[PDB]
Formats: C-alpha cells, sequence, structure tokens
C-alpha cells in the first residue's frame, strides 16, 4: 500500500484512487496555480484538499524538485487561501467522521459546525442555545463530545480561545449531565404522585424541572422563599408535590457538578435554602 | 592459629547455633562462657574472668533470626557487638542483598569483624556460612566475600553454602540467586563445602526417622559434618590442622574447589541397644551415595583429593586395613595427572551428640572429603532450572529494580557453563 | 518488614474493608473495644503487622475509613466492630462521586486526597519498619475506583520503596444494574497496571455465581458476597498475620508470585464455601474452578505462580503429598519454564467455624478472560461515545478512554503471549 | 611492652564495648601499675563484660588502690561483676575487705557467696570466723564447703572455740566440719 492508502484509511472522506487519480493528474511542470486548479476540481472540501495537498507535496520526491517546489507552493498558498477552514479542518477529520457515523450526518457538516463555535468566544449559554436549534437533546450531548474531541486533538490554532471554549463546553456537558438527572428521576417523581392520586401539570417534563432547578442555583441572591415559589410556580401547591421537587432539587444538588457552583459555600448554601423550604412546605403535618 | 566464624542470613546464623552449641559441648564450655577448670584457643578467645568467647560474627539484614540469639539460652556466650542486624530483609533477591540493603551494613559488619582479628596473634582465615537461595545469604555473602579478599588478602577464606532444595525452598528466585552469587564469590573463596538440604533432608528421613524433617533436625545433623570438618583446627591434629591445609589438600585446580563431604554412621537415638559399627564398616558406608551431602554420583566421576577423617575408638592398623579393601573393592579412578593416595586423619575424641537430639552416641565415626568431577551434576541441577526461567526473563525485574544490571545475569550463567567445562576437562 | 497500613475506600471499600477487620480481629482475639481475650501467644505474635497499641493493650486497627459519601462514615461505626476505628482515620466528603471515575478521580475526590494523604502520613510515621500498603475497593464506582486510584498513585510518589497491594472487586451485571461501570473499571485498571505490586480479583461475578449455583441461594444479597469476600481476605492474608517462612511479608510473596510487572492479578481461591473434610478433599477443591472467587476458568490458561495456605491441624505429610499429585496429574497446566512454581503454606489456627481450610492464590494466564470481559461491555458502549459528556465534563479527555483501553488489551495479549510461549 | 600498655589503656576509652572488654583483659594480663587508675574507672563501664574484666585485671595486678573502687563493686548489679570483684578482694588479700566480704556471704547468688567466701579464707583475718561459721549452715553445699576450707586457711584460737561449740550445739554439716578440723 502506498501514501494514497495510508492517507485514505481511516479516512471516511478520501480513497487512495482520487489521490493517486490527483497526483497522476499533476504534471512535473505544473504551476503551484496547476495543482490547485485539479485539487478543487476533484475534492470541494478545503480540509480534504488540504489534505490531498500534504499527500501530493509528500509522494513526490526531492528529485523532482521543481514540482515538489510548486507543489509545496501549491499547499502554502493554498493554506495562506484558506487558513483554519483547510488547516483547522484538516486536522480534526478523524473526529467529524467519527461522530458523523454516530449521528448519521456529514463530517464536512461536523467539521463547518466546530470551526463555526470555535471560530469565536462563545459562553455555555451561547453552546447551549447554539446546539438546542440544531439538535435533538440526545444527539446534543454526542455533538458536545464531537467539539471536545476535536478541541483536546488541537493540541498541535487559537490556543487561548480554544481554552475559554473548552472550559465553556465542559459547563455545557455539565449541564446536560443535570438534565439527564432529571430525565430519569422526574418520571418516577411523577409517577409516584400519580399512585397517590396527585394530579401534576400533564406537561410537566423533565426540562421544566431541571430549568426550574437552573435558575434556583444560578439565581445571583437565592433564598427559601424564592426556592419555594419557583416550585410552586412549577409543580402547582400539593404539598406532596412540591414538597417532591424541593426532595428532588435537594437530591440534585449534590450531584450537580461543582462547576457549576460559584463556591463550595453556594452549594451548601442552596441546601440549607431548600431545606428551609421544605420545611416551610411541613408546617401542617 | 586463630579462625573468625562468619554467619550470614537466616540459614548461616541459625547453622551457626547449631555449630556453637555443639563446639561448646565438645571443649566443654557452657553456654554463659564458663568452663569448669590450648588447641580450642583457635575458634574461642580466653578472658581472665573465665569466659571463653566464640570468635564469632552474625550478621542478617533483618533482626527476627539473631534477636533470638540475642534473648536465648547463649545470649550471654557472644558479646553483643558480634551479634550485627538491619532492619529490612533481602526479600529472597540477590541484588537486595549485594546492592540496595548490603550496601548499608557492609561498613559495620568489616569494622566488627576488623575488631576481632585484632585480637588475634596469628589470624589463619575465615569460616563463611550462608545459603545459596536467600537474597542476603547470596548477595551479602558475596558483597562480604569481595571485600574480606581486599582487607585480608593473603588469608584462606572457606564456605560452608547451602544448596537449594525444593522441600524447604522458600522462593523460585533460588535458582538465580545460587548461580549470582557463586559467580561473585568463585575467586574469593579458596574452599567451598555445599551442603544439600534435600541431601541432609533425605538423611533424616532414611537414617533418622523424621518423617517431616525440621530446619532444627537438619541443622544438628549439618553441624556434625560440620564439627568433623572443623575438628582438626579445634584439636590437636596431625591432618588439615590449617585453613591452608584444606587447599592444599583438596584444591588442585583452584576454581574446582567443591568438595563433596561424607559422612558415617548417623544412627537414630531410638535405634540403641544395636552393635556398634568398625573401622571397615563407616569406611565402606563413605563410599555410599545415601551418605553424601550433596545428591551426586561419583561412580559417574574421576576424584582429584581424597581425605579420610576419622573420629573416636579407631586405630592406624584398622584404617589401613579398610583403605586396602576399598582399593581391591571399588571404583574410585584418580584423574590422570593426580595421587593416588587417600590422606588420613585420626582424633581419638570421641564424637560429641546433643543431648536429647535425634542423633545417637557413636563410638566411632567418620568424614571424608573428596574432590570428585561428579559434583557438576548439582551445578547442572541449578544451571537447568536457572535456563529455563532466564529464557523467559521471568522475575528478573527484581533484580533490575535493586541496582544489578541484567547483563549481570548472562556474564553470571557464562561462568557457570565454563565451570561445567572445567570438571568436563578434568575427565581425561 | 513488619507494619501494613490499611485503606478502604468508596461502599464497597468499606463494607468489605469492615467485615476484613470484623474477621482478622476475631482470630486474634480482639474484641470490638480493641482488648485481646484470646487463647494463643501466635494470636499476638505478629499482631504489630495491622494493629497500633494504645495505652491499656488496646490494639486500634491502621486502617484508613475513606468516602466522598458521607454517610458511610455511619455504615461504619453502627457496624460491629465499627468502634475499634480510629476517630481521627475517618476523611469523609460532602458528596459521593455517583459512579462518576472523574468525579473521583480528578475532581471532588483530588480536593479530598490531600487530607487522606496527612493521615496515611501519621499512620506511617508511627511504624518502626512500613511494609507496605493495603487498599479495599470496588472499580465499578465513582470513589473507590477514581480516589482509590488517585491515592495509589499519590502514595507511590511519597512512598516509592514500599509495596502497594489491592483487594479490587470487578463489577458485574449480575449484581450491579449501574450502566458507566466498565468505564470506571477499564479506567482503573490502567492505574492498577502500572501502580500496584499485587492485586486479588474479586469478581462479583464468580460471588455471585457462588452462592446462586454452589451455594443454591436463588437471590444473592450483598451480604452473602460479602462472606465469600472475607474468608478470601482472611485466608490470603494468613502468611502476614501469623508465624512463618513462606510469604512472610509482601515483598516475599511479590518476589515469588510476580514473574513480569505487569501480570500481577490474582485469582483467589478458597475451600471449603459450606460449613469431615480431609487433606485429598480441600486439594481437590481448592485448585476447583467452582471455589475461585474470579471468574476464569484455570482450564483456559496455565498458571505461571500458585500459593497455597492450608489452615488447621492436618498431615504435612499428606499436604505436601497432595499437592505434588496436584501438580504431576496437572502438569500441563503449570508453567513449564518457572521450576517449583506452587508454594505450600501450613497455619495450625484455622478459621472461625472450620477445623480445616484451604487459600490458593493464582497467577493463571486465564485472568485475560476477566479484563476481556470488561473490554467487551467498554467496547460497546465506547462505540455509541456513551456518557462520555459526564467524564469529559468533569475536566477529562476521551484520550484517557482510548488509552485506558489501548493498556487494558495490551494487558490480556500479554497474558496470552505466557500462555502460549513454549519452554 | 610500655607501648602494648598505653595502647590497651588508650582501648578503655574506644566506643566499642568488643575493644574495651578486650582491653581490660589484656591490661590484667600484662600486669602493669600504670594500668590502675584507668582500670578503676573501668569499673564504672556501662557494659558489664567490661566492668567484669576490669575487676578481674585489678586483682591480677593486686595493687591497694583498687580495693575501694573494688568494694563497691560487690554491690554491682552483675552477679558476674560481683563474683569476680570478691576473687579479686582476696587476691590483693587487703583486711579493708573483710567487712564488705562478710555481706557478700550473704548475696542472693551462690558463686558470689561461694568466692566471698573463698577470699575471707585467702585474706585471713580472724574477724571472718563467726560470719564463716554461720555459713557453713548455707542452702549451697559447695558454698559450705568453701567456708569449711577458707575457716581451714584461718585456723587459730577463734576457729579452735567456734568450732567446740559447735561441735556441742550445732548440727549436721557444721557439726561433722567441727569434729572433723578439731581433729585435723
Ligand atoms: N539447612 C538449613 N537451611 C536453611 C535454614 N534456614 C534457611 N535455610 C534455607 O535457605 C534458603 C533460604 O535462604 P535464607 O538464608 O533463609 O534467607 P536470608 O539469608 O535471611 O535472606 P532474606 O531473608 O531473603 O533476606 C532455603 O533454601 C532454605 O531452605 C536452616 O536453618 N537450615
Ligand atoms: N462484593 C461487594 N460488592 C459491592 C458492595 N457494595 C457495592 N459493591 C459493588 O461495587 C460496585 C459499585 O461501587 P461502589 O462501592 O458502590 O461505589 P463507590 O466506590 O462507593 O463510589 P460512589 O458511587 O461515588 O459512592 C458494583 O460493582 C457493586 O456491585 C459490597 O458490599 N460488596
Ligand atoms: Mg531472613
Ligand atoms: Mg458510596
Amino acid at each position: 500500500t502506498d501514501l494514497a492508502d495510508k492517507y485514505a484509511s481511516g479516512n471516511s472522506e478520501i480513497s487512495g484512487q482520487e489521490l493517486r487519480g490527483l497526483r497522476d493528474a499533476i504534471g512535473d511542470d505544473a504551476s503551484p496555480e496547476d495543482i490547485l486548479a485539479l485539487v478543487q476540481e476533484k475534492i470541494k472540501d478545503p480540509a480534504l484538499q488540504s489534505t490531498a495537498l500534504d499527500y501530493l507535496v509528500q509522494t513526490t520526491p526531492p528529485s523532482q524538485g521543481k514540482l515538489k517546489e510548486a507543489l509545496i507552493q501549491a499547499r502554502n498558498t493554498h493554506t495562506e487561501q484558506f487558513g483554519r477552514t483547510a488547516i483547522g479542518a484538516k486536522n480534526i477529520l478523524f473526529a467529524s467522521q467519527e461522530y458523523a457515523d454516530q449521528l448519521n450526518v456529514s463530517p464536512s457538516g461536523l467539521r463547518s459546525l466546530y470551526l463555526e463555535v470555535t471560530g469565536d468566544t462563545h459562553t455555555c449559554d451561547q453552546l447551549l442555545s447554539m446546539l438546542q436549534d440544531r439538535y435533538t437533546y440526545q444527539d446534543m450531548a454526542i455533538v458536545s463530545s464531537f467539539l471536545m474531541k476535536g478541541m483536546a486533538t488541537e493540541l498541535k490554532v487559537p490556543s487561548a480561545q480554544l481554552q475559554v471554549l473548552m472550559t465553556e463546553t465542559r459547563n455545557l456537558q455539565a449541564v446536560l449531565t443535570s438534565y439527564d438527572y432529571f430525565e430519569s428521576r422526574v418520571p418516577i417523581l411523577l409517577d409516584s404522585l400519580k399512585a397517590e392520586g396527585i394530579q401534576t401539570p400533564s406537561d410537566l417534563n423533565f426540562v421544566k424541572v431541571a430549568e426550574s432547578y437552573h435558575k434556583i442555583i444560578n439565581d445571583k441572591f437565592p433564598t427559601a422563599s424564592k426556592v419555594e415559589r419557583e416550585v410552586r410556580n412549577l409543580i402547582g401547591d400539593d404539598v406532596d408535590s412540591v414538597t417532591g421537587v424541593l426532595n428532588l432539587f435537594f437530591s440534585a444538588l449534590r450531584q450537580t457538578s461543582s462547576r457549576l457552583f460559584s463556591s463550595a459555600d453556594k452549594r451548601q448554601q442552596l441546601g440549607a435554602m431548600i431545606a428551609n423550604a421544605l420545611d416551610a412546605v411541613n408546617i401542617n403535618n | 592459629r586463630e579462625c573468625i566464624s562468619i554467619h550470614v542470613g537466616q540459614a548461616g546464623v541459625q547453622i551457626g547455633n547449631a555449630c556453637w552449641e555443639l563446639y561448646c559441648l565438645e571443649h566443654g564450655i557452657q553456654p554463659d562462657g564458663q568452663m569448669p577448670s590450648d588447641s580450642f584457643n583457635t575458634f574461642f578467645s580466653e578472658t581472665g574472668a573465665g569466659k571463653h568467647v566464640p570468635r564469632a560474627v552474625f550478621v542478617d539484614l533483618e533482626p527476627t533470626v539473631i534477636d533470638e540469639v540475642r534473648t536465648g539460652t547463649y545470649r550471654q556466650l557472644f558479646h553483643p557487638e558480634q551479634l550485627i542486624t538491619g532492619k529490612e530483609d533481602a526479600a529472597n533477591n540477590y541484588a537486595r542483598g549485594h546492592y540496595t540493603i548490603g550496601k548499608e551494613i557492609i561498613d559495620l559488619v568489616l569494622d566488627r569483624i576488623r575488631k576481632l582479628a585484632d585480637q588475634c596473634t596469628g589470624l589463619q582465615g575465615f569460616l563463611v556460612f550462608h545459603s545459596f537461595g536467600g537474597g542476603t545469604g547470596s548477595g551479602f555473602t558475596s558483597l562480604l566475600m569481595e571485600r574480606l579478599s581486599v582487607d585480608y588478602g593473603k588469608k584462606s577464606k572457606l564456605e560452608f553454602s547451602i544448596y537449594p532444595a525444593p522441600q524447604v525452598s522458600t522462593a523460585v528466585v533460588e535458582p538465580y540467586n545460587s548461580i549470582l552469587t557463586t559467580h561473585t564469590t568463585l575467586e574469593h573463596s579458596d574452599c567451598a563445602f555445599m551442603v544439600d538440604n534435600e541431601a541432609i533432608y533425605d538423611i533424616c528421613r532414611r537414617n533418622l526417622d523424621i518423617e517431616r524433617p525440621t530446619y532444627t533436625n537438619l541443622n544438628r545433623l549439618i553441624s556434625q559434618i560440620v564439627s568433623s570438618i572443623t575438628a582438626s583446627l579445634r584439636f590437636d591434629g596431625a591432618l588439615n590442622v590449617d585453613l591452608t591445609e584444606f587447599q592444599t589438600n583438596l584444591v588442585p585446580y583452584p576454581r574446582i574447589h567443591f568438595p563433596l563431604a561424607t559422612y558415617a554412621p548417623v544412627i537414630s537415638a531410638e535405634k540403641a541397644y544395636h552393635e556398634q559399627l568398625s573401622v571397615a564398616e563407616i569406611t565402606n558406608a563413605c563410599f555410599e551415595p545415601a551418605n553424601q551431602m550433596v545428591k551426586c554420583d561419583p561412580r559417574h566421576g574421576k576424584y582429584m583429593a581424597c581425605c579420610l577423617l576419622y573420629r573416636g575408638d579407631v586405630v592406624p592398623k584398622d584404617v589401613n586395613a579398610a583403605i586396602a579393601t576399598i582399593k581391591t573393592k571399588r571404583s574410585i579412578q584418580f584423574v590422570d595427572w593426580c595421587p593416588t593416595g587417600f590422606k588420613v586423619g585420626i582424633n581419638y575424641q570421641p564424637p560429641t551428640v546433643v543431648p536429647g537430639g535425634d542423633l545417637a552416641k557413636v563410638q566411632r565415626a567418620v568424614c571424608m572429603l573428596s574432590n570428585t568431577t561428579a559434583i557438576a551434576e548439582a551445578w547442572a541441577r541449578l544451571d537447568h532450572k536457572f535456563d529455563l526461567m532466564y529464557a523467559k526473563r521471568a522475575f528478573v525485574h527484581w533484580y533490575v529494580g535493586e541496582g544489578m544490571e541484567e547483563g549481570e545475569f548472562s556474564e553470571a550463567r557464562e561462568d557457570m557453563a565454563a565451570l561445567e567445562k572445567d570438571y568436563e576437562e578434568v575427565g581425561v | 518488614m513488619r507494619e501494613i497500613v490499611h485503606i478502604q475506600a468508596g461502599q464497597c471499600g468499606n463494607q468489605i474493608g469492615a467485615k476484613f477487620w470484623e474477621v482478622i480481629s476475631d482470630e486474634h482475639g480482639i474484641d470490638p473495644t480493641g482488648s485481646y481475650h484470646g487463647d494463643s501467644d501466635l494470636q499476638l505474635e505478629r499482631i504489630n503487622v495491622y494493629y497500633n497499641e494504645a495505652t491499656g493493650n488496646k490494639y486500634v486497627p491502621r486502617a484508613i475509613l475513606v468516602d466522598l459519601e458521607p454517610g458511610t462514615m455511619d455504615s461504619v461505626r453502627s457496624g460491629p466492630f465499627g468502634q475499634i476505628f480510629r476517630p481521627d482515620n475517618f476523611v469523609f466528603g460532602q458528596s459521593g462521586a455517583g459512579n462518576n471515575w472523574a468525579k473521583g478521580h480528578y475532581t471532588e475526590g483530588a480536593e479530598l486526597v490531600d487530607s487522606v494523604l496527612d493521615v496515611v502520613r501519621k499512620e506511617s510515621e508511627s511504624c518502626d519498619c512500613l511494609q507496605g500498603f493495603q487498599l479495599t475497593h470496588s472499580l465499578g464506582g465513582g470513589t473507590g475506583s477514581g480516589m482509590g486510584t488517585l491515592l495509589i498513585s499519590k502514595i507511590r510518589e511519597e512512598y516509592p520503596d514500599r509495596i502497594m497491594n489491592t483487594f479490587s472487586v470487578m463489577p458485574s451485571p449480575k449484581v450491579s444494574d449501574t450502566v458507566v461501570e466498565p468505564y470506571n473499571a477499564t479506567l482503573s485498571v490502567h492505574q492498577l497496571v502500572e501502580n500496584t505490586d499485587e492485586t486479588y480479583c474479586i469478581d462479583n461475578e464468580a460471588l455471585y455465581d457462588i452462592c446462586f449455583r454452589t451455594l443454591k441461594l436463588t437471590t444473592p444479597t450483598y451480604g452473602d458476597l460479602n462472606h465469600l469476600v472475607s474468608a478470601t481476605m482472611s485466608g490470603v492474608t494468613t502468611c502476614l498475620r501469623f508465624p512463618g517462612q513462606l510469604n512472610a511479608d509482601l515483598r516475599k510473596l511479590a518476589v515469588n508470585m510476580v514473574p513480569f510487572p505487569r501480570l500481577h492479578f490474582f485469582m483467589p481461591g478458597f475451600a471449603p464455601l459450606t460449613s469431615a473434610l480431609t487433606v485429598p478433599e480441600l486439594t481437590q477443591q481448592m485448585f476447583d474452578s467452582k471455589n475461585m472467587m474470579a471468574a476464569c476458568d484455570p482450564r483456559h490458561g496455565r498458571y505461571l505462580t500458585v500459593a497455597a495456605i492450608f489452615r488447621g491441624r492436618m498431615s504435612m505429610k499428606e499436604v505436601d503429598e497432595q499437592m505434588l499429585n496436584v501438580q504431576n496429574k496437572n502438569s500441563s497446566y503449570f508453567v513449564e519454564w518457572i521450576p517449583n512454581n506452587v508454594k505450600t503454606a501450613v497455619c495450625d489456627i484455622p478459621p472461625r467455624g472450620l477445623k480445616m481450610s484451604a487459600t490458593f492464590i493464582g497467577n493463571s494466564t486465564a485472568i485475560q478472560e476477566l479484563f476481556k470481559r470488561i473490554s467487551e461491555q467498554f467496547t460497546a458502549m465506547f462505540r455509541r461515545k456513551a456518557f462520555l459528556h459526564w467524564y469529559t465534563g468533569e475536566g477529562m479527555d476521551e484520550m484517557e478512554f482510548t488509552e485506558a483501553e489501548s493498556n487494558m488489551n495490551d494487558l490480556v495479549s500479554e497474558y496470552q503471549q505466557y500462555q502460549d510461549a513454549t519452554a | 611492652d610500655p607501648e602494648k600498655v598505653e595502647m590497651y589503656i588508650k582501648n578503655l576509652q574506644d566506643d566499642s564495648g568488643l575493644v574495651r572488654y578486650f582491653a581490660a583483659d589484656a591490661l590484667g594480663k600484662i600486669g602493669d601499675e600504670r594500668a590502675v587508675e584507668p582500670l578503676i574507672k573501668a569499673l564504672k563501664d556501662e557494659d558489664p563484660w567490661v566492668r567484669r574484666e576490669a575487676a578481674g585485671a585489678l586483682g591480677q595486678i593486686g595493687d591497694e588502690r583498687a580495693v575501694e573502687p573494688l568494694i563497691k563493686a560487690l554491690k554491682d548489679e552483675d552477679r558476674y561483676v560481683r563474683r569476680i570483684a570478691a576473687r579479686a578482694l582476696g587476691k590483693i588479700g587487703d583486711e579493708r575487705a573483710v567487712e564488705p566480704l562478710i555481706k557478700a556471704l550473704k548475696d542472693e547468688d551462690w558463686q558470689v557467696r561461694e568466692d566471698a567466701a573463698k577470699a575471707l579464707g585467702q585474706i585471713g583475718d580472724e574477724r571472718a570466723v563467726e560470719p564463716l561459721i554461720k555459713a557453713l549452715k548455707d542452702e549451697d553445699t559447695t558454698v559450705r564447703l568453701e567456708a569449711a576450707l577458707a575457716l581451714g586457711k584461718i585456723g587459730g584460737e577463734r576457729v579452735r572455740a567456734a568450732m567446740e561449740k559447735l561441735a556441742e550445739t550445732g548440727t549436721g554439716f557444721a557439726r561433722k566440719v567441727a569434729v572433723n578440723y578439731l581433729e585435723t
């Protein structure tokens, strides 16, 4: 197997065939401009084009000093042209293809998404909103793992920027993990309430419950009154319903990632707040 | 005239205890050094107050074995500074005993030996007791043998080595420790008496009728053989009156310094009443492979030297008559460039037994010392077990971790291959 | 070469760890107050290995009790021997990793670790000559797995010259219904293969199968599994606690059991399981697949090294004979290139309730079956890139999953090479 | 040699007990007077082998300077140091040692009582007659034998008067000693 097969190996977007086809198409006297034209014709993806150019420069012996220099210049030009669009996407080729398979989507689409995400400073919330508008909650977590794989792999690039984006994506993941906690426990709570003849808001789902939980923890100055208030606004005024949710929020607090708390004190303060709310909704035993 | 005994590791310390218990009985010294009242002074210094103190040093990298000597019946026999211990043992790893742990204690041991040497008017040499299989017995002994060669140049160094035996053996790595120590000790020992635990174990079972012999059973048997070898040095003798006389009479080729000791009679205490064995009978038994303390066949090899050390009610004419019968009846083939003779020694002091002890009191006994090429059979057993493990480099990482480069293993084996070829070359 | 420092992490670690203390304390004649009320002087001979002496000759365990889950403090304290433990030796957190390895190894666990290391330091100073450390934990959880393996690495950097030995409870679908267990077990195996000198593989699959198949218990609880763990732990530490020649310290056992540094995972076995048994019947049962605490068929591999411990008053002539027959009759299952690899030890003090017992420690190339079971369970999840955000969110990265996967598959391949290795 | 003596005197200060105990034994065997004050210092050594050897050495030299320090060694914790200090005091033959040796005749250890009786016989002071007569009734037969031997070295009027009394009112061994030594 040649360099073309080595390049095509694991690469779901390039065949050794098209690469050899490209190398064979490029004559020894091909100018840097000629090379790029040919690369562009057979390969539309800049990442794959840049990959092809690496293949081409690399598959060319130093004996063909003129061609290799033309190919090098072509690649240098292509890199000058695309920069990150080519190089960054090329860097995360494996990751994009792997997750494209899990999501049953296009790898280029994921690379585009990645570059989009990494092209600027984005907070966790910006990322969350950016993903919920594009994916199912089920798929979002998987997408977040692609982005994380890509950013980690970019240890070869907006260094400082990616570090911040990774911190923001980890926050996003921590939030999603919290939503998963509610996903499994909310039905149990609602079924147990239902079993005791307690009618609950028909639309009440884990997301609404989880969102209420996060409004509480992210509250700038939370109180037991605010806690109870949000819970009552959430599930209604049934003592067992309010108690159930407050108990769920209290259970959730212990399981929520530390990164989602401004300090260790914040977590304890929230617990105390929830406990006080539970006591307020238990006076009449 | 003086000899300093060095007891290294558990096997050495515990054999030394059995030896000194016997030496004391043999010379009529109580365990407090007092003697209710000169030959034995080569092994015991004499104090004006009454005390006879063993010219001995006891070393172990772990305290537990020597702590028992320090609190034992013989606690007042030795001065405490003669009993030296570390804190952590060599964990059956030669490299720990030689490099890692040994390096810490070596300087102290040497200074204590020097303090003993400075109380000698004419130090003959050293008698070193140790096991092959233990990390301290193998690793620390070779370190010490190397350093003694420097400090006491032209002084004899005689060993009593415990050749490992599966029955009692506590470590898988004992073949490695045995080859490694014998490689580094080879050019620093002048004579080495190997004691194969399987042979001593088999004698206890067969002769002494002990079904499952303990180290205590074995040690009392080893110390009878050790006593027979050193009797010449502790009593006014004619043969082997010197540590140097040992080499001259038993070591014609210098790498080939491993004589095979054979002792007779070894009668059970349970047996008496029984008819006492004659000079002819006890001599005949020396040529029986059952009575050898290393398992091998001399009827497969050739002799280089042969010493007969008698003890008790033995008459010179009876010895000559007994030897004559053995020359005419047995196949005692000597190497082509050696003497066809048997060096004989008689010590009219009867054999001493330990009151209680599994062994019975005898009227006459003999310990024959032979330098046969047949001892290479025991080297080959060890070399094979070493080969099987080294091919897969099993357990080697333990040694490399403890300041030993892997190459020392191959070098050691190469010296063993050479020793095996040397015993082969003698056979012509 | 004297004192051992015991550490128990997580729910499983503390449960199995407390039954271990209950068992050996009763063996050494110690009551939950730490007062010796024994029968033999042998009980106090090597007592300084696991116990420290207080004024009043109150023997206290050299045990460090850790969990990020605060509830485990009370579980231990309210247990039978719960009083015996040093109150300063309870290092407990505010959370409980919730089966997340990253939480125990990087976040919540790494916060508590320094406080644990302070307790390990103070127990290691009041040690004349420290042998090493012994950790009891489950690989399936978050604290026992993540924090436990963080501790192992942190202790190895502080006490590099000491032996690190563990009792690691392998997860099983038959026992725990938690999905992410193969991740936590694969991420821990990765650490253990590089940071421990000897690991006893207590497989929950074998424990369940013994209770279910052999003991006939149709619905086994943790209590029933733990009865087997306590008995196994009591037997494998017998040569350490009572006077002896063979395997007396952690390093002597290591030098005899570990031919290759990575191949240090042991298959513990014990006979009899239920409660008029002869030495041949004991030898026969102790080797039997049905009695191994790790779900591996010995017939699927070869034994590199074996340690057989007989407890009770029996013939040593019989044990030497039976162990020799078990080898010459079953020659092909023992590695040809490691001569005299099966070392047998006799202790006259039997375990409570038995007049005669046998404990087996095997380093069999058949342990690869156990790792393969975890790798198969892991691959199937990591394929779908499942639950990855729970771990990556806590700080760790995907590469650590791929590194743990490769390292465990290299371990299985390594076992296989010596299984097939021709003398 | 004068040099071997100074070398051993220097060794009495060595950190090693093996060196100190050997130096004391060697100095006793040489018998040079120069070693008397350093040996008296060695009677206060931490090591009982050194103390014992120093006591023995001092007895072998026989210098009076050693009498008061050896008298204090009769109260040593070590039974072999005590027994040797008694032997040494008898060897020196100084009268000052008679009252302390009469006390040592009542020691817990029989080897000390035996050496005290031998020493008292060697010194030959009449003050030992009545205490040695009482020692003929010792539980230890060898102590009784040495007390009778010791009175045999003393002799005289105190001995005769004590024997005439014992041959009349004394019983067992003491009676037999009184009748037999009266014939001698
Ligand atoms: N005959 C005899 N052999 C002994 C005795 N003690 C140990 N051995 C043997 O010596 C070998 C083990 O070596 P040891 O000398 O005990 O150990 P060690 O020198 O203390 O070294 P470490 O404990 O490893 O540091 C085995 O072959 C034992 O069978 C003893 O009392 N008699
Ligand atoms: N044999 C045994 N296994 C146990 C026991 N308790 C839990 N397990 C197993 O331990 C694994 C889960 O680990 P846990 O100990 O519960 O987790 P942890 O270390 O406490 O960590 P957290 O979940 O954060 O509290 C599963 O494989 C369970 O089957 C016990 O008492 N004995
Ligand atoms: Mg030892
Ligand atoms: Mg828990």
